[PDB]
């Protein structure tokens, strides 16, 4: 499955910037959850402006909307 | 020769901390990002910097959610993170429960 | 010959260009011009907040054109601000490095 | 098909305070998009001191009172300042 | 002069589902704000959806999308369901 | 002139469809707001007072009491796990607070 | 105004500590409670004056305190708006 | 032994009155208010929605600063667990 491939390492070096130094083994399939979920509450609603729109591929500005909606901006793509 | 544990760890701190660079592998990723796509509207397209605004998105939270877990396993007399550090942190910020 | 507003201000932004732009989010009446001589000047003036404390990074590293990984490296780290730009994630800005007191060998 | 930015702008104020330097087309895009952010925050909030009065018309002191709600601390202070003179300078030619 | 307020719809709704029950005046005060709270968001929402699309109106559909961000879960898919009972009564 | 009949009966809603629109209309809203979004409205209105007072009166009647004072509104908007997300912002004042004393300060 | 944080009495922070659902309280947690209750209070009622100023008033009102909670992510049921 | 601070808690969980004195968190609202402006007046229900606000933020800060204590295996709650819950809250 595809979540899989956020693999370990990968798990450990956003931790390193984090500045953690030793990472328990029940912390990779956990975090895990944690990207899962936040990943569905922002397609849920990039997929909303998509629909509302009538186009059907999501563009950079839907998902910039998608996250403004949560308090979560980014200045990046197009504020 | 071999360092001591602890050495390296400290190593990559300096070293992470310092780049900007993405950290989680593109394809991957987006391969994620389709298959939770797909569970709401069959047959999505996406632009090719839309995954990237996900990404950069993604990675700066994760980050965000360490750096904020950290502080828990500091307090509680501990050095390694495990568990149930992320899930006091993530019911303060009101996230989960 | 035309003049052009800013002139009259003293700004370098564009104070019709704003105006015409509030005039699009204003319930269903009109603007002062009075508004866009005093909403511009509060956009411009944090620009020479914004940029200007990247006196403090780009020519401390020898570096010559800004670039993603400044402003980040700054607007966190100054902190009259970073109360005006919590909202926002920098992209491609990476993070100011730390290590905590207890980590670090003693 | 055109789209308008401030990518001028920010540019012409940069050369106003280090003239040596310049700015990546990478960092254009982020100044940009703080500065629609701020905007936005500012004229969006204006809205509502016009409804909270019963008032149809967004003013200069109106605009001065959200500047003072969104600003912290001495960032504020000096913002009131510096649109104030932008203003007595705009009045003073019309 | 006159005040207004939609304490008469929030008591005619309990009406509805309680026939024998009521409200104190302090517990209406709370109904009399939560139900102009979500007027607002609605309209807020509504109002971007609009603009990010370059309409000037805010037909049934720009009100749909803005209910279907904001509320939360089954409320999404039952106030959606509950909406188009009104609108296509209304068209006959 | 053949009498008048209420824009809130011919949509089947007890919320009023009229004061809706003028309210909505003179909002922070574009320049055009069509007739059909405000039965749209009205109704996505009041389905929340029914499925947030249908379970409220549903705990005064445990209680024993006839009249829905102000904790029972907190007992509900602040228990019912979909409200807890709409309601977040909010503090229901003289509402009081859902009991609970944490499971490993109980001794034996 | 003299000194009036210290009539945020011991006894009523336990009070308020108690509906929170915790048992012991060390004696440092009073003159930490206060400071938290005073940094609050100026940044609600800064805004609730700034609110006032705009409107010509003198007298603050309970709307300009719900406006300026509202903005915060603080809103409040129970005074209107 | 070790009880009667419990049956406080199943107390004030119970009652849903206002818990600090009126006329002492009066008369300090009126004080934090001079710096901002000389001689305000005010409403009489603006204090009270003052009130009804800070005891609902203060109750919420210990209720998210138990939590804190329990992780460290303690009881007692302590400073170093409000700083961390303001901390790890964005405050």
């Amino acid at each position: 499955d595809n979540i899989q491939g956020i693999t370990k390492p990968a798990i450990r070096r956003l931790a390193r910037r984090g500045g953690v130094k030793r990472i328990s083994g029940l912390i990779y399939e956990e975090t895990r959850g944690v990207l899962k979920v936040f990943l569905e509450n922002v397609i849920r609603d990039a997929v909303t402006y998509t629909e509302h729109a009538k186009r059907k591929t999501v563009t950079a500005m839907d998902v910039v909307y998608a996250l403004k909606r949560q308090g979560r901006t980014l200045y990046g793509f197009g504020g | 020769h071999r360092y001591r544990p602890g050495t390296v760890a400290l190593r990559e701190i300096r070293r992470y901390q310092k780049s900007t660079e993405l950290l989680i592998r593109k394809l991957p990723f987006q391969r994620l990002v389709r298959e939770i796509a797909q569970d709401f509207k069959t047959d999505l397209r996406f632009q090719s910097s839309a995954v990237m605004a996900l990404q950069e998105a993604c990675e700066a939270y994760l980050v965000g959610l360490f750096e904020d877990t950290n502080l828990c396993a500091i307090h509680a007399k501990r050095v390694t993170i495990m568990p149930k550090d992320i899930q006091l942190a993530r019911r303060i910020r009101g996230e989960r429960a | 010959k035309a003049v052009s507003r800013s002139q009259r201000a003293g700004l370098q932004f564009p104070v019709g260009r704003i105006h015409r732009h509030l005039k699009s989010r204003t319930t269903s009446h009109g603007r002062v011009g009075a508004t866009a001589a005093v909403y511009s000047a509060a956009i411009l003036e944090y620009l020479t907040a914004e940029v200007l404390e990247l006196a403090g990074n780009a020519s401390k590293d020898l570096k010559v054109k800004r670039i993603t990984p400044r402003h980040l490296q700054l607007a966190i780290r100054g902190d009259e601000e970073l109360d005006s730009l919590i909202k926002a994630t920098i992209a491609g800005g990476g993070v100011i490095p730390h290590i905590h007191k207890s980590l670090i060998g003693k | 098909s055109r789209k308008e930015s401030y990518s001028i702008y920010v540019y012409k104020v940069l050369k106003q305070v280090h003239p040596d330097t310049g700015i990546s087309s990478k960092a254009m895009g982020i100044m940009n998009s703080f500065v629609n952010d701020i905007f936005e925050r500012i004229a969006g909030e204006a809205s509502r001191l016009a409804h909270y009065n019963k008032r149809s018309t967004i003013t200069s002191r109106e605009i001065q009172t959200a500047v003072r709600l969104l600003l912290p601390g001495e960032l504020a202070k000096h913002a009131v300042s510096e649109g104030t003179k932008a203003v007595t300078k705009y009045t003073s030619s019309k």
